């Protein structure tokens, strides 16, 4: 499948490496941290790469199912 | 200009 990528580019869904049988959301708070909260760092991972504490990481396999909740005015 | 939880344009994200 595909996933976007917040880390690298700006955000779009490119197939990832041999290893990624899925999608994933990271989370963290950018390097301002902002009140927005955390990031959304999606992209491709073998599975649920989610940590504990905060690398709050997520998962998405459906068609660029890695579209975080952000696009919205507000 | 970031893809935060609260947009995604770095306009609305930063």
């Amino acid at each position: 499948i595909v996933c976007h990528t917040t880390a690298t580019s700006p955000i779009s869904a490119v197939t990832c490496p041999p290893g990624e049988n899925l999608c994933y959301r990271k989370m963290w708070c950018d390097a301002f941290c902002s009140s927005r909260g955390k990031v959304v760092e999606l992209g491709c991972a073998a599975t649920c790469p989610s940590k504990k504490p905060y690398e709050e990481v997520t998962c998405c396999s459906t068609d660029k199912c890695n579209p975080h909740p952000k696009q919205r005015p507000g | 200009h970031r893809y935060y939880e609260s947009s995604l344009e770095p306009w609305y994200p930063d």
